[PDB]
């Protein structure tokens, strides 16, 4: 089971991040998995 | 500020844009 506002070093599907989960309103397909902005840094995930 | 654009620190400002 997945953790909200709870910091984990959560592990999407081979995807190693730690951080705090917060919901997102930019919202792109869930098949389009993850992005990265200027600095490179994951932005969101989506679980299966 | 318009034109201007994981294991990063930034510290803040000793003077914030505000006191600036």
């Amino acid at each position: 089971n997945l953790v909200k506002n709870k910091c984990v070093n959560f592990n999407f599907n081979g995807l190693k991040g730690t951080g705090v989960l917060t919901e997102s309103n930019k919202k792109f397909l869930p098949f389009q998995q993850f992005g990265r902005d200027i600095a490179d840094t994951t932005d969101a995930v989506r679980d299966p | 500020f318009n034109k201007v654009t994981k294991g990063l620190t930034v510290l803040p400002p000793l003077l914030t844009d505000e006191m600036i």
